[PDB]
């Protein structure tokens, strides 16, 4: 539900660009290593405004001369989870903290407390946790509670930044699986900014590379990750499976296409070896 | 070699009515080694790390480092030979400039200014941090703070480097750089280094895995023998390396590869010779 | 004067000293979250002083208050006169005497707040400004008294709420221990 | 590289920017009393000469110096108008009605008040815009050490001040992070009525307090690991070098001091 036509803002000039993102998709933004540039995401949202033309996101269309008055409906349509979302738990009980969002935008208080139960259940917790105070909760449980709280606005486009930072492999796996299940069931379009390439390789539909604030590529991961030399310029890299596939190819074997995830390489090798017998 | 660190019958509770965190920890450490304490979250290993330096007051058992047995009177003597880097890289600075931080350790131990500058300069130049000496602390990269702390602990000249979790907050490149720097330091000055870990790479370089679960020694082996427990290694506290990824993937698709652990080169040669023959 | 503090005492636990430093920093940063105007100004620095006093006690509260006042005054701008430091130490001492190591209660807080406002915020400050700016005394005094008497009610309730919040109790759990 | 030191400071090379902080601090302390002593016209003339010589020897833009004046204006007016409205009489009254009196006394005394206010503000703002913020703490620590005899712990206070003057930026940054992360949930910071203004700030106080305490505890543990046993048993690294510029400045100030002493009205 995102469209662009050479109209974005152009500090060193950021060239105007054109792009489009289908609905119920997955946009992964492997950005500049030194800085993830949450400001660049803020180029249209929150304080910083865009210029040099019009932007269109679902019903709301951002004209070049749109002021902060029109930004209020945007807040109730795009949800973003800041890095370390455990720093914004201030409220006596989990139920009340979860409902702070909808109550703020203005809902029936009892209705918000009602949505609290369902949204807590969604993130896979127990209702007994409802009464406990956040500060006495476990580590990842605080993050999951915050995620539920932001999720409680029933938005349609979700912005996630470095979700799996400061966890163990099991925690990262579970968090990404939760996001994938939400994507496939409830129908939200999730935009991701992260460093680990395996998550981008598996759970993604369209990628983007940004270097010092300049979109210099777009499309599917298959096309983007086939120019190794290009990415090394911007301190980026490729999936381990890409390294293994290149090593095997240089040894004297051929494949129709680059295997991105280990599963693709495994299937290619399996079929090829089975042919030889 | 004489066991530098001796630990036996360690049971402790940082809260009186909480479940047993550590229970009868029994292990030994030689000199010039690289250990690895890996376990799933909630089992409790950070407690072991903190106890090893005589931080939390324990009751049962006795720990001995460099001959001296630990008592609540010799802790200051013990801490001289023990150094560690903590989890968050933003909550370990004490000064207003990197030079002040790297000096702190030397200042703490009564010493003279006239001799200070050469030592701090050598320490800063021994980790490739010289060019950032004068700038403020809240401007470095996330891993650069860890590198500065490493420089300081190198300056104090200890023998044991308890590498508590220091690779979760950083990004891949910083992790690789820190691993290389600690490799160089160990190779040069013969430092025994323990490591609390979840990432594969640091464990791979080590020489002894000491899996701990529910405050108990459940296993101990060589890295090679422990990187073979299929999926349960995920529950163990690590992430299976790419070799194990392909290993497991091939089995489900109706092909049986070898059994023992292999690196990139071994799998490369195995597949190449197996296929190219036909 | 129910209790006498420690003119000398055994060295503090590192936790206490680092907490003191962090609270000093918090007080120093609060000045830029103020609400008001050039004529009418409403700051929120008096909150942290009471917290310091209640948690730690008279002597350290006084010393920290003096140091923070001096450094902040020299750091932001304006004049530097001993009278302001005297006023700050007096206020901190009153807070500690009326609140330190006693159960939190309404009457204690209201009685302390009214006394501090009336004594320090009007009389001593007015006298200092009279001496150091030769502004007339007996014409200025009522004007500041009006402001203090209209603003103190807010201060009492804010201090009570701060002292009765959960997070304070949770911190004290690991602090006193 | 674009360093942003806490508060306000100009990185302009000069002679005043090169003095030891100790001398500037002591001079600032003594300036108030020196101003207090002067009473007559020649006294204020010599004081004006001294201050104008000092400020002009710094190359600072005259615009900045007026900025510090702004957050005191109402008192300036109030004082001058009151002292020109209900004032002692004596002289040629311009217009009289009720208490209103306008004589020559008004002119002379009002001129005195204005000049004195200006001098005080000038020498107050120069100290701030003449010294690196960090070095002020070290200078104060050095100039407070003699208090050790009366047994008031000063080294511990120096350590505390050093801790705080590093913490300040980190807390100020965490404040912005909390501000943004909670504006994400729609809490309008700054809008509405005064009650609404002060009602929505609790979710800017609570998390800040919790984060600050967590940082404090972890820092305390880390420092204890290094071996920070106690105070006063510890060398010093950042030292000060008393040069002769301080001696010449002090001698000039003392010459001015004796001049004002001998020329004032006894």
């Amino acid at each position: 539900a995102i469209a662009f036509e050479h109209v974005t803002y152009t500090h060193t000039a950021l060239t105007d660009v054109s792009l489009t993102v289908p609905d119920r998709g997955y946009l992964a933004i492997i950005g500049h290593t030194g800085s993830g540039k949450s400001t660049l995401i803020q180029q249209l949202n929150a304080l910083l405004k865009p210029t040099s033309g019009t932007i269109k996101i679902d019903e709301f269309t951002i004209t070049p001369e749109t002021t902060n008055a029109a930004l209020k409906p945007l807040r109730q349509h795009v949800g973003m989870v800041f890095q370390f979302p455990e720093n914004q738990l201030f409220e006596e009980t989990v139920r009340q903290d979860i409902a702070f969002g909808p109550k703020n935008f203005g809902m029936a208080d009892a209705d918000a407390l009602a949505l609290a139960d369902e949204m807590l259940t969604t993130v896979g917790l127990d209702q007994s946790y409802a009464e406990r105070s956040p500060f006495e909760l476990s580590g990842g449980q605080m993050r999951r509670v915050a995620i539920a709280g932001v999720l409680a606005m029933q938005p349609k486009v979700l912005v996630l930044d470095e979700p799996t930072a400061g966890l163990d492999p099991q925690g990262r796996q579970e968090m990404m699986r939760l996001f994938a299940r939400l994507h496939q069931e409830q129908g939200l379009t999730i935009v991701l900014v992260t460093h680990q390439m395996e998550d981008v390789a598996q759970y993604a539909e369209q990628v983007a590379v940004m270097h010092e604030g300049r979109l210099m590529k777009f499309g599917t991961p298959a096309d983007v990750f086939s120019n190794r030399e290009w990415l090394q310029d911007h301190q980026l890299d490729v999936p381990q499976a890409a390294q293994f596939a290149r090593r095997l190819r240089d040894r004297g074997l051929t494949f129709p296409k680059q295997p991105l995830t280990a599963d693709q390489l495994a299937d290619y090798l399996a079929q090829q070896w089975a042919q030889r017998g | 070699t004489e066991n530098i660190i001796s630990v036996d019958h360690l049971t402790y509770q940082y809260d009186e009515n909480q479940a047993p965190a550590l229970t009868d920890v029994s292990f030994t450490v030689h000199a010039g080694e690289w250990l690895a304490i890996v376990g799933h979250n909630g089992s409790g290993k950070s407690t072991l790390a903190k106890s090893l330096d005589g931080l939390l007051p324990f009751t049962q058992g006795s720990v001995t480092v460099g001959g001296i047995t630990l008592t609540p009177e010799t802790v200051w003597q013990v801490r001289e030979q023990i150094g560690m880097i903590f989890q968050n890289p933003d909550n370990q600075f004490v000064g207003a400039t990197v030079e002040d931080d790297v000096a702190f350790g030397l200042e703490n131990r009564q010493i003279s200014r006239d001799e200070m500058v050469p030592r701090v300069q050598a320490a800063l130049a021994q980790v490739g941090m010289t060019s950032f000496a004068q700038r403020e602390p809240s401007s470095l990269s996330g891993g650069q703070k860890q590198r500065v702390a490493l420089a300081g602990i190198v300056a104090i000249a200890p023998k044991i480097l308890i590498l508590d979790e220091a690779t979760s907050m950083l990004d891949p490149q910083g992790r690789i750089e820190m691993l290389a720097i600690v490799r160089q330091l160990r190779q040069q000055q013969n430092l025994t280094v323990i490591s609390i870990t979840h990432d594969i790479d640091e464990a791979a370089s080590a020489d002894r895995v000491l899996v701990i679960d529910d405050g108990r020694l459940v296993d101990e082996a060589v890295p090679s023998q422990i990187f073979e427990r299929g999926t349960q290694l995920v529950e163990m506290g690590l992430d299976l390396p790419f070799t194990e990824k392909l290993k497991a993937a091939l089995r489900q698709r109706g092909i049986t590869p070898p059994t023992t652990y292999q690196t990139a080169a071994e799998m490369e040669e195995w597949l190449w010779q197996s296929l190219s023959n036909t | 004067m129910k209790t006498m503090a420690k003119t000398q005492l055994p060295k503090l636990d590192t936790l206490s000293m680092v907490t003191m430093g962090v609270l000093m920093a918090l007080q120093l940063v609060i000045s830029r979250f103020s609400v008001g105007n050039n004529f009418i100004k409403v700051s929120f620095t008096f909150l942290i002083v009471a917290l310091i006093a209640k948690w730690f006690g008279p002597w350290w509260g006084m010393l920290t208050a003096a140091v923070v006042d001096v450094i902040g005054t020299l750091m932001t701008g304006g004049p530097f006169f001993i009278g302001f430091t005297v006023s700050a130490v007096l206020g901190s001492l009153i807070y500690a005497v009326f609140l330190y190591r006693q159960p939190v209660s309404w009457w204690r807080v209201i009685g302390a707040s009214v006394l501090i406002a009336l004594l320090v915020n009007t009389l001593l400050n007015t006298l200092w400004v009279t001496i150091m700016y030769q502004t007339p005394f007996w014409s200025l005094l009522p004007v500041r008294a009006l402001k203090e008497l209209i603003v103190t009610p807010v201060q009492i309730v804010l201090v009570y709420l701060l002292l009765k919040s959960q997070v304070i109790q949770m911190i004290q759990a690991r602090l006193n221990k | 590289m674009s360093n942003f030191i806490f508060g306000r400071y100009l990185p302009l090379d000069s002679v005043v920017h090169r003095l030891d902080p100790r001398a500037k601090l002591m001079l600032s302390f003594c300036y108030i009393i020196v101003v207090f002593l002067a009473n007559n016209i020649w006294s204020y003339a010599i004081l004006i000469a001294f201050t104008v010589g000092a400020i002009l020897s710094s190359k600072i833009s005259l615009g900045f110096f007026l900025k510090g004046i702004r957050p005191l204006l109402w008192l300036i007016v109030f004082t001058v108008v009151l002292q020109l409205l209900f004032s002692p009489a004596g002289g040629h009254t311009y217009f009289h009605w009720a208490f209103i009196n306008v004589t020559q006394d008004g002119l002379i005394n009002a001129g005195y008040i204005f000049v004195r206010f200006l001098l005080i503000i000038m020498m107050s703002t120069l100290l701030t815009l003449s010294t690196q913020p960090l070095d002020i703490a070290t200078g104060l620590a050095s100039l407070m050490k003699p208090l050790r005899w009366v047994k008031v712990p000063v080294d511990t206070l120096a350590m505390m001040l050093s801790i705080a003057l590093r913490f300040v930026p980190t807390l100020m940054d965490e404040a912005t992070k909390i501000m943004n992360a909670q504006r994400a949930r729609g809490v309008d910071f700054g809008e509405g009525g005064l009650f609404k203004q002060a009602k929505s700030l609790i979710p800017l106080m609570v998390p800040l307090f919790m984060s600050a305490f967590n940082r404090a505890e972890d820092l305390s543990t880390a420092m204890e690991a290094r071996g920070y046993q106690d105070s006063e048993h510890r060398s010093q690294y950042r030292i000060l070098t008393w040069q002769r510029r301080d001696t010449v400045t002090w001698l000039l100030f003392l010459l001015g001091f004796v001049a004002i002493l001998i020329f004032r009205h006894w």
